[PDB]
C-alpha cells in the first residue's frame, strides 16, 4: 500500500514552534523526493519546498527561507517539517506529497507533478483555548405527522474549532445532522446538533450527546430529555 | 561488497523508447564496470568530465543509467553541446556531463522484416529539451495559429514517430542500444564505489 | 511569487463538456509541463493530469488536458455529479532557485438539482442556558437548494435587529444545503417578548417556525 501517513493535528501559540511528521510506505523512501503544500482555510494551495530524502538537500520557497526546515529519517522512512516563529497567518491544513519523478537527481531536478498525497496535518495558531458550553435542545411537546421529534445539542462559546458530536458513544448515527459553526462578533464559535427520533422512542431510549474540544481537552456528555 | 546491477540494464529484453527514456539509480554496491563488455564491441564508448582510466578507482554518491535505441547516425547526439532531434526534443545531456556513453548495435534484436514500431522517437517541440528533461507528453503539434483540436492534419502533426526498424538497412539507420553512466556527487557519504576502492 | 490564473468559479451540467484555464507566465507554463488536481471537500488533492496530458492509472478518460504558450487548459467531458469539487493547476517556475506554483483553483459546480425548499427547525432557549443569566435562540436550515437564503427574526412582529448570528451556506451529504442561525438574548428579553420567529426566505418563498416564551414550559 503505497502510502503517506502524517502526524496528528496541532495547537500551537504565536511565536511557538512546530514539527509535523509524514512517514513512507509501499515504496523505497529515498526513490522520490517529497513536497511540502499547506493550505490555509477557504483558501488555495501553497508550495512550501521540497526534500530529497536520499541526500537531506532542500529546496525551500523564498517565503518560507528561514523560518522552516526540512529533514529526513531514512531509518524509519519519515519525513519532518519544523515551522519556528508560528504566526497567526499559518493557521492552515499542511501536506505531505510525494515527488511522481523516480530517481531524480537533485541538480538536474524536473518537476512534473505530486501523486502520492497524505492525509494532511492541522496546525492551528491561537493564543488562547476556551472550552465549550453545552446545552440541551430538548423535543418540541407537538407531536407533528409521521412520529418524528427533533433532539438537539447546543454547543456554545468554544474556541478555536474544531469539536465533534456522536450520540449514544456512537450507537445512535441514523438522522444524525451535526451543523457547521457560526463564528460570532465575540469571536468564539457555536454549533448544533440534532438528531430526528421517533416519537414513540422519546420514553424508552435514552438521549446523549457526547462532545469532544479537543483543543482544550474537554469530553462532555449531556443528556437531551424530554421536556417541555 | 555486492556489485552493481549493471548487467540487468545492458541486458535487458527490450528497451525504451527515447521520447520515454529509462533511468535506473544505482546505489549502495561496487562498479566494476567490466560486467558490461559482455556486449560486444561498442559503437561508442565516450567519457565527459572524467578520465577514462579512473572509472573503476572512484567513488561516487550515485551513478544513473540512462537506457533507450535509436539509430546509427544518432549516436552523435547523445553527447554534450550537441543538437539534433534527438538532443533537441528527446534526450538532452548537460554541458557539464559528468560520466560515459555505451552504444552498441542491436538490429538482430530490435529489428523485424516487417519494421519495429514500438522504438519511437519525438519530432516536434515548442522549444528544446532541457539537460536530463523528459518528455512523454502526446499531444498534436500546432505548427500555424489554428488549433488542432486533438487531431492531426494541415499543420498539426503527431509528435511522436516511429524508426520502422527492418534488417536490411544501412548502419546509419539500423537500432543502436545506449545506455547513458551518470555519475553523481553531492554532499552526502559515497555510495558506489570501484573495485580498487 | 509567480502566480497561475484561474477562473474562480465554472458550471456545467451532467453529461457536458466543461473547461478550466490556467493562464501562467514564460518561466512557468511556457517553459515546463502543467499537472492538474482534483480536491475534495475534506480531501487531499488527487493528481488528474501530468505531463500536459497524461492521466494517472485509474483517472477517467473524460478529463483531459492541454497546453498552448504560456495557458493551459483541463477539460472535463461527460460531467457527473462527483466532478464537483475544486480544480487546481500547477507548473514548475524557472525563476530564482525554482519553486512549484499553484492556481488559485476554480470551484466547479454540476448544476441541474431541482429546487427544495428550506425545512426549518427553531429552539427556545434551554432551562439549563438560562439558570445562567443567558438565552440562546437556535434556528436551524436544511434540505434546500440552492444555497441561498436570508434569514429574518421576529419578535411580537417586531423585528430584531443585533444579536444574529447567521452562517453561510454549506453542502450536506445529499448535494443539498444546509444553514443555521442563532438569536442572543438576555433572559430578561426572553421574559419581556412573548413570541420569537424565523422567517427563512429562499426562492421568493418563506418558511416561519415560531416560540413563545412560556414559563416552566
Ligand atoms: C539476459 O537475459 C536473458 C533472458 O532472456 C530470455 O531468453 C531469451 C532466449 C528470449 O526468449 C528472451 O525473450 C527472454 O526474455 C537470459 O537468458 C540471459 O542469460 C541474460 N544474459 C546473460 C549474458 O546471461
Amino acid at each position: 500500500q503505497v502510502q503517506l501517513v502524517q502526524s496528528g493535528a496541532e495547537v500551537k501559540k504565536p511565536g511557538a514552534s512546530v514539527k509535523v511528521s509524514c512517514k513512507a510506505s509501499g515504496y523505497t523512501f529515498t526513490d522520490y523526493f517529497l513536497h511540502w503544500v499547506r493550505q490555509a482555510p477557504g483558501q488555495g494551495l501553497e508550495w512550501m519546498g521540497w526534500i530529497n530524502p536520499d541526500s537531506g538537500g532542500t529546496n525551500y520557497a523564498q517565503r518560507f527561507q528561514g523560518r522552516v526546515t526540512m529533514t529526513r529519517d531514512t531509518s524509519i522512512s519519515t519525513a519532518y517539517m519544523e515551522v519556528s516563529r508560528l504566526r497567526s497567518d499559518d493557521t492552515a491544513v499542511y501536506y505531505c506529497a510525494r515527488d511522481n519523478e523516480r530517481y531524480q537527481m537533485q541538480n538536474y531536478y524536473h518537476y512534473y507533478g505530486m501523486d502520492v498525497w497524505g492525509q494532511g496535518t492541522t496546525v492551528t495558531v491561537v493564543s488562547r483555548r476556551l472550552p465549550p458550553s453545552v446545552f440541551p435542545l430538548a423535543p418540541s411537546s407537538k407531536s407533528t405527522s409521521g412520529g418524528t421529534a427533533a433532539l438537539g445539542c447546543l454547543v456554545k462559546d468554544y474556541f478555536p474549532e474544531p469539536v465533534t458530536v456522536s450520540w449514544n458513544s456512537g450507537a445512535l448515527t441514523s438522522g444524525v445532522h451535526t451543523f457547521p459553526a457560526v463564528l460570532q462578533s465575540s469571536g468564539l464559535y457555536s454549533l448544533s446538533s440534532v438528531v430526528t427520533v421517533p416519537s414513540s422512542s422519546l420514553g424508552t431510549q435514552t438521549y446523549i450527546c457526547n462532545v469532544n474540544h479537543k483543543p482544550s481537552n474537554t469530553k462532555v456528555d449531556k443528556k437531551v430529555e424530554p421536556k417541555s | 561488497t555486492n556489485l552493481c546491477p549493471f548487467h540487468e540494464v545492458f541486458n535487458a529484453t527490450t528497451f525504451a523508447s527515447v521520447y520515454a527514456w529509462n533511468r535506473k539509480r544505482i546505489s549502495n554496491c561496487v562498479a566494476d564496470y567490466s560486467v558490461i563488455y559482455n556486449f560486444a564491441p561498442f559503437f561508442a564508448f565516450k567519457c565527459y568530465g572524467v578520465s577514462p582510466t579512473k572509472l573503476n578507482d572512484l567513488c561516487f554518491t550515485n551513478v544513473y543509467a540512462d537506457s533507450f535505441v535509436i539509430r546509427g547516425n544518432e549516436v552523435s547526439q547523445i553527447a554534450p553541446g550537441q543538437t539534433g532531434n534527438i538532443a533537441d526534443y528527446n534526450y538532452k545531456l548537460p554541458d557539464d556531463f559528468t560520466g560515459c556513453v555505451i552504444a552498441w548495435n542491436s538490429n538482430k534484436l530490435d529489428s523485424t522484416p516487417s519494421g519495429n514500431y514500438n522504438y519511437r522517437y519525438r519530432l516536434f517541440r515548442k522549444s528544446k529539451l532541457k539537460p536530463f528533461e523528459r518528455d512523454i507528453s502526446t499531444e498534436i503539434y500546432q505548427a500555424g495559429n489554428k488549433p488542432c483540436n486533438g487531431v492531426a492534419g494541415p499543420n498539426c502533426y503527431s509528435p511522436l514517430q516511429s524508426y520502422g526498424f527492418r534488417p536490411t538497412y544501412g548502419v546509419g539507420h539500423q537500432p543502436y542500444r545506449v545506455v547513458v553512466l551518470s555519475f553523481e556527487l553531492l554532499h552526502a557519504p559515497a555510495t558506489v564505489c570501484g573495485p580498487k576502492k | 511569487q509567480s502566480v497561475l490564473t484561474q477562473p474562480p468559479s465554472a458550471s456545467g451540467t451532467p453529461g457536458q463538456r466543461v473547461t478550466i484555464s490556467c493562464s501562467g507566465s514564460s518561466s512557468n507554463i511556457g517553459s515546463n509541463t502543467v499537472n492538474w488536481y482534483q480536491q475534495l471537500p475534506g480531501t487531499a488533492p488527487k493528481l488528474l493530469i501530468y505531463s500536459n496530458n497524461q492521466r494517472p492509472s485509474g483517472v477517467p478518460d473524460r478529463f483531459s488536458g492541454s497546453k498552448s504558450g504560456t495557458s493551459a487548459s483541463l477539460a472535463i467531458s461527460g460531467l457527473q455529479s462527483e466532478d464537483e469539487a475544486d480544480y487546481y493547476c500547477a507548473a514548475w517556475d524557472d525563476s530564482l532557485n525554482g519553486y512549484v506554483v499553484f492556481g488559485g483553483g476554480t470551484k466547479l459546480t454540476v448544476l441541474g438539482q431541482p429546487k427544495a425548499a428550506p425545512s426549518v427547525t427553531l429552539f427556545p432557549p434551554s432551562s439549563e442556558e438560562l439558570q445562567a443569566n443567558k438565552a440562546t435562540l437556535v434556528c436551524l436550515i436544511s434540505d434546500f437548494y440552492p444555497g441561498a437564503v436570508t434569514v429574518a427574526w421576529k419578535a411580537d412582529s417586531s423585528p430584531v435587529k443585533a444579536g444574529v448570528e447567521t452562517t453561510t451556506p454549506s453542502k450536506q451529504s445529499n448535494n443539498k444545503y444546509a444553514a443555521s442561525s442563532y438569536l442572543s438574548l438576555t433572559p430578561e428579553q426572553w421574559k419581556s417578548h412573548r413570541s420569537y420567529s424565523c422567517q427563512v426566505t429562499h426562492e421568493g418563498s418563506t418558511v416561519e417556525k415560531t416560540v413563545a416564551p412560556t414559563e416552566c414550559s
